[PDB]
């Protein structure tokens, strides 16, 4: 049971915030109902195994997930993969199992502070009730709610650009780079 | 092709069993037990390797497909593309909707639908599939009309699933 | 009409609605007490009181429109029109009791059985019962009647439920 | 009075109260054990100890006022006055045993049979039996009598139910 | 009236005024305790004490006129006139307590819970509690009543505040 | 008395007072454990140990005076006089334990259970802790050395004074 | 000895205590699995394997000293002397398994289940133990799998306990 | 219960900052998953006890931990040990259960003021997002993040030297002394 | 309600500096962990009431604390006690509960100005790190740190005299008086 031991060892090094980041980054393969009861990395790994995405002979998805959340130490320590190999592999078309849209959204979420979060919540109060704009809701929850209310998506980005135009300017540069990726 | 059915039924989940029963409601009264349903399906001759593989594919349990039935995703995908003998599109869409609602959303749905349904009929702490089958029994949601379901789903501020309904309806 | 349709109706009804069907048919079949639905349907067919209209009314009273559209091939409009211009097999008192039982849940039936456990046997209702069973037990003691409903109204008011009391008053004013 | 009314009354009762009716008539029909309800009623009527008032009292002892009003056309007041003005067909000890059995739930009768399994047969009472069956079994051994209730009082106290003991003491002091 | 408007009102309310709404309706439904706003509104709807006017009055009390305009399509003038010419659903004592509680900050509730620490316990006041919780706790011990406000007035005097004392005296003279 | 009073009492009380009532009534129903307060009150009524005075006293111990003023139509003076005259059901030990557990916050109980973890093996309350200690036959109305010692050890001397006062009274 | 004694024992116990007692008496239930603890006590009584000392041992092995003092009129020293002088009913291996199961938390047992799900095809530790015994993987003489699994989850204290027990038998 | 009382007395004198230092110094034996839900020293002591690193017959780790954070009054009062004995014991090879690298990191962390902390934050903007530039973050969190992103490993110290070169020379002296140690 | 009212009235007058002085002066009875969350006089009064040292019958500790911080007006107004009676009570052996060591430390803290504080900070940079020598620190913080590092105590006073000999001689007089009294 070496594989289970390695997976448990990897899961012991992830805290609540990283678990939430992984849960947000794995929306395309785990629906809301299967995602709500998840409170630890072991449940997420079991769910990934059930769909035959993570196994002994297929570690690509786990490597990608651990690379995109920037936890580069676990890759070298346990999975035995350096940064150069992942950087070379990801840029090859057809070898990325996570859409660039989600990565861009998470990168944007990384660059928001508490004051910026409050400004973002105040700006987007037009179409969202104050009950869903509570202090518990972080930026990822706001993005998920916007996706649910079909005001933000792959084809819909004007609202995000307009909202980000007030808080900062480099966010528009990131969005333009993502558009260049298209 | 008899003992593997015991392993399959013992390797499943309660909510998974409920979804399986909902999917198999298309093909008589459904037995309360999954083992009895499998036995009846085998007795009728409907049970088959391809049909069972497609049924397990419809619930996203590929680990059991490779573990027990010695099949991969490509083979079952091709077999389903050839012909969907057992299940139909409507039940698949209903399961897809049911799998995308959290506890708060289904609680709000049952609260809203408590209007013209008895308190004991829906009770509480139920799944979306139970509400769907209750509405099917009451005969107000059928593959021909889904306007009431769409209106109720829009009322709880969930428009993406309304798109899903629109895309499914416009597919034909 | 035939036996195959009777069997199909019997197999398509769950356990919960069987009790409702038995309770609704107590008044019509008073000579004997049936333990199962199939025997009651057979007795009604033999007596000549079972027909397409009667079965349609019975299935409409239990809110199973899909079986009406499938087995009897009748919709809600047709059965409503037939009911409007035909004598009622089931009295309005029984359907009112069925509706009241429909509009109650566990947190209320527990209160009812706890409150009214004193009048009847403590071990008589020791097993968990529904509102229909409690109504049957009360009727066996000649406390609630198709014309007398003061006790039921008082019990409903005691549990802080007024809308059902207004429904009872509306039914009383209907006559 | 007639055979048809007796047949209707007998068939109207359910299976639960049949045992109560059989037990309550043990003293009246003591010469021969009764095989069923119909034979017991026929023996009681043919011997002249059963009449309309006696049947009304029997139905009153089982709390079936609906059958009294529907069939016998007698309310509770009439049968109560008849019982007051006529000698009791059933002893007070029998009705006290019936009331005690009614007030006890299954979780308690299990405790009684488990506790008293030592005195009686090891597996004689293993079959699920109500309190009336246990009382009959005890009377078979002549351990409980109308003038001998101390053992029953102790057994009832052994299950932590003191109100029934107070009721037994009240009956003993009154008579 | 319908469930949709109740759901919209519940989802349009922040967590700040939810405690206000729970405390304001304690006198209307005093037999039960509601866990959240939706259950309280459902309880009032079932009890028949909730209508369009009652909901408008409750929304006017909590100072959310925008919800009244958007949902109920009413202005403060009509509801104020109706309140003047119709009996109030909520007593003036509760609205006075709410108004007093809205005029205190975090630096004063700690002083109040320290002053009256003898009557209560350390565990009861360990968490940060608004003035409404303290008022409820005092009411539970039967220390504050609509016709008895001496202790609260004296305690407010001890913390060097006079305007609230003037408001209390004004309400007392309004009785 | 009647079922109406019991139903109203069950509806009025919240969860913490229900737990306190269960702990207080644990002594009289020492042989049967009631899962719900409804079952406990039904058992007390069946055993004949529940009356108007006993119910008033039990509600007074939980410190719910509004229920006495509303349901039983009694004031605290009358129930206090009845307690001073008629013998009380719950022992002074149980009310002392309730008094001690009322004044302990959520942090001191964690330190106390950490101190007690040597003798045994999880959001605990002081009532559950004292019940667990009683199950192991370590804290009794005759033996109170352990609780006094550990209460002194965690720098809480007012509770030690309360325990000393209780010991002096008896 | 009498029926009321075992009746009181059955009634006073808790659900977790009932499950632990049912597991701990697995050796003597070879004839049939007892669905209920009262049925198990009946079977033990009718088979001649139950007495005052045996019931005292069972009550002592589940940490219920209050029942020992109140019901059977015994103390810890008396039952310890009885255990020292008289032969044991239940082997120390079951006692060790119960002791280990009393210390593991919910997260720890969940991680253990996830680790061991490879070998096998919510569950408490005791259910996992009985499932492992059903597959003939863990035995009173061999404990390599359990020791390695416990070491892998950073709970080395239970590994020390297992090593001490293993040294005890030799 | 003398041992438990002694541990409680020791844990009564440790405030939030010392608790954070203790948690940082023991990352080699407690993973982040157990690190996150720790708010009082009692839980840390329980976690250490669970691994047989602190008990009645073994108190070396507690003495080392209390000595490494410069708390000698606790050692002399509640443990009966003086400075010279601890120094001589630590000088013996094979007795240091804490790697010298962690001690060097903690000593560096003690030698940074507020202005120097802001300068350090500004000098590390190249490889770290601006979200970690919050005033709440201390130097220990920065070190943890750098270790996470494999830029402050035991073998790699060039980045730390380059950043510290713009603040003070004593930090470079400490780093050079640590390098000379091993 | 009169006693609690009087305690609240006493607690209202004190300012932040007096609160810090009172917190320092009661270190022998309240540990660091309970000292940290204290932010107002009410919390300190509750802490003292927990240990059964301040109540209606026993009021010596509060009067002594008020006297030791040169607050005579509060003693004469909200406690109805004169200075001479308090001095006589303190002069009685055994009556005083605060050790004279803390009293002399507080007096020395009073007898040091800002420039003298900076000189003291500069004079002991060798044995104390720069972070603990921050500008916001006062003399009481330095005394607490020295007590923690077991360099200043009842049995050890060489460092204190050595540092203080370079500032003023009255402090040496106070130290000599304390030594003679002990």
């Amino acid at each position: 049971m070496d594989f289970s031991r390695n997976l448990y060892d990897i899961g012991e090094q992830l805290d609540s915030e990283d678990l939430a980041s992984l849960k947000f980054l794995s929306l395309d393969y785990i629906p809301q109902r299967k995602q709500e009861p998840i409170k630890d990395a072991l449940m997420l790994f079991q769910r990934l195994q059930e769909k035959r995405m993570l196994e002994e002979s297929n570690l690509s998805f786990l490597k990608e997930l651990l690379f995109r959340i920037n936890r580069l130490d676990l890759l070298i320590t346990y999975l035995n993969t350096r940064k150069e190999e992942m950087e070379r592999e990801l840029q090859t078309p057809g070898r990325a199992q996570i859409s660039a849209y989600r990565v861009m959204l998470y990168q944007i979420s990384e660059e928001v502070s508490r004051s910026e979060l409050r400004s973002f919540k105040g700006g987007l109060q037009e179409e969202i009730s104050k009950c869903k704009l509570d202090d518990d809701m972080n930026l990822l929850d706001i993005f998920i709610e916007m996706e649910k209310r079909v005001i933000l998506g792959e084809g819909k980005l004007d609202i995000l650009k307009r909202v980000c135009a007030q808080i900062n300017k480099s966010l528009l540069k990131i969005i333009n780079d993502y558009e260049e990726f298209s | 092709s008899a003992e593997v059915i015991h392993q399959v039924e013992e390797a499943l989940d309660t909510d998974e069993k409920e979804m399986l029963l909902f999917l198999c409601r298309d093909v008589d009264v459904v037995p309360p037990n999954v083992r009895d349903l499998l036995d009846i399906l085998r007795e009728r001759g409907k049970l088959s390797v391809g049909d069972l593989a497609e049924l397990l594919y419809r619930v996203r349990r590929f680990d059991l497909l490779k573990r027990i039935l010695k099949m991969d995703r490509k083979a079952v995908e091709t077999h389903l593309l050839r012909n969907p003998h057992l299940v139909s599109d409507y039940r698949v869409l209903m399961a897809e909707i049911g799998e995308d609602l959290d506890k708060s959303d289904v609680s709000s749905l049952i609260f809203l639908m408590k209007d013209y349904m008895g308190r004991g009929k829906i009770s509480k702490e139920k799944s979306f599939l139970d509400l769907v089958v209750e509405l099917e029994k009451l005969n107000l949601v059928a593959p021909d009309q889904l306007d009431l379901l769409e209106k109720c789903l829009k009322n709880i501020h969930r428009i993406d699933l309304k798109t899903k309904i629109q895309k499914y309806k416009q597919s034909v």
